[PDB]
């Protein structure tokens, strides 16, 4: 039942800090130490530093250190990670890990994504795609920042379903497809809702896609 | 420093076939070096720790090998499920280091794509913008062209496009596109075509539709 939780995604101006923070479960969280990686978009994995939350001893990979500090809390069960002055350079998805004994990871948090922007949190408009196999799907259109999660049939529709990864706008915004296969003939008998959830500015919409006329 | 070198940043290889990912340590680290497998949107799965250790859960055909400086992870008969990219790091000596990651797609037969196109919502049209989609679906190879014709008029510029991960299961593609205009000049025009070429298709194949009808 060993699992780590990381809270959810971030929007940083330049500048300013963030706590991220990740829970543990299924173990003892006294007993083995916690590292926290970097994934910059479209790139690989960086080594930040570890932490032993039996005691609170750490240290830190030292390009990360006028960046990172590491911090936990037994009461709770929870390990944080304060990113300062951070730079637009500083965006990424930053893992929390739990060692076993050495050097090596077995166990991995879900991942946490950080934007540093100094622009606004807008949230999406969700439009109808609409057409034997017919297609149909959602467009999530001018959010920011990124992510935004989608579902259909509140995850009861997963099959022949794609959702693509969103594009970046000239306008500076995120605009995202999310479409799924089905038979033509289950458009007037089965309902097809859309679940859009874009929880940096905690917009949760739900869009009933339907043939028009 | 201490830098791990994996070195084909991409590998295309047909299911069955075996494969060999090579990890250069740029300094001797004897049986310490670990493989991680990353699928679009997880995190890092631990397949080999230690140089070629086994590790519970994963599959009998993952394999490592190697000792000091150059290290091999290997597939025995690779599965469209192992797409993916691969990690290896340094397990010896801080700070904890990272290869830049081997990316693996798996070949299948030809497999043209289904093609719809979808008309901008009223709803989205009353906002002053038009976003008219294409969706590519379940295609291979990668390679495809999408091409923008209103009123027979190429299209440039005005488009974004983005294609989805390898599929696990049937190892196909899929791809959206979107052409935005604007409200006045999407309705000063009749046929909007999205036009698609991709080897799997004897001859470039049109969806289209007039504005309106």
């Amino acid at each position: 039942q060993v699992q780590l939780q990381q809270s959810g995604a971030e929007l940083v101006k330049p500048g300013a800090s963030v706590k991220l923070s990740c829970k543990a479960s299924g173990y003892t969280f006294t007993n083995y130490d916690i590292n926290w990686v970097r994934q910059r978009p479209e790139q690989g994995l960086e080594w930040i530093g570890w932490i032993f939350p039996g005691d609170g001893s750490t240290q830190y990979n030292e390009k990360f250190k006028g960046k990172a500090t590491l911090t936990t809390d037994t009461s709770s069960s929870t390990a944080y990670m304060q990113l300062s002055r951070l730079t637009s350079e500083d965006s990424a998805v930053y893992f929390c890990a739990r060692q076993t004994t050495a050097t090596w990871f077995a166990y991995w948090g879900q991942g946490t994504l950080v934007t540093v922007s100094a622009a606004s949190t807008k949230g999406p408009s969700v439009f109808p795609l609409a057409p034997g196999t017919a297609a149909l799907g959602c467009l999530v259109k001018d959010y920011f920042p990124e992510p935004v999660t989608v579902s259909w049939n509140s995850g009861a529709l997963t099959s022949g379903v794609h959702t693509f990864p969103a594009v970046l706008q000239s306008s500076g915004l995120y605009s995202l497809s999310s479409v799924v296969t089905v038979p033509s003939s289950s458009l007037g008998t089965q309902t097809y809702i859309c679940n859009v959830n874009h929880k940096p500015s905690n917009t949760k919409v739900d869009k009933r896609v339907e043939p028009k006329s | 420093d201490i830098v791990m070198t994996q070195s084909p940043a991409t590998l295309s290889v047909t299911p069955g076939d075996r494969v060999s990912l090579s990890c250069r340590a740029s300094q001797s680290i004897s049986d310490y070096l670990h493989w991680y497998q990353q699928k679009s949107h997880e995190s890092p799965r631990l397949l080999i720790k230690y140089a070629s250790q086994s590790i519970s859960g994963i599959p009998s055909r993952f394999s490592g090998s190697g000792s000091g400086s150059d290290f091999t992870l290997s597939i025995n008969s690779v599965e469209p499920e192992d797409v993916g990219v691969y990690y290896c790091q340094n397990g010896h000596s801080f700070p904890l280091t990272f290869g830049a990651g081997t990316k693996l797609e798996l070949k299948r037969t030809v497999a043209a794509p289904s093609v719809f196109i979808f008309p901008p919502s009223d709803e989205q049209l009353k906002s002053g913008t038009a976003s008219v989609v294409c969706l590519l679906n379940n295609f291979y190879p990668r390679e495809a062209k999408v091409q923008w014709k209103v009123d027979n008029a190429l299209q440039s510029g005005n488009s974004q496009e983005s294609v989805t991960e390898q599929d696990s299961k049937d190892s196909t593609y899929s791809l959206s596109s979107t052409l935005t205009l604007s409200k006045a000049d999407y309705e000063k025009h009749k046929v909007y075509a999205c036009e698609v070429t991709h080897q799997g298709l004897s001859s470039p194949v049109t969806k289209s539709f007039n504005r309106g009808e």
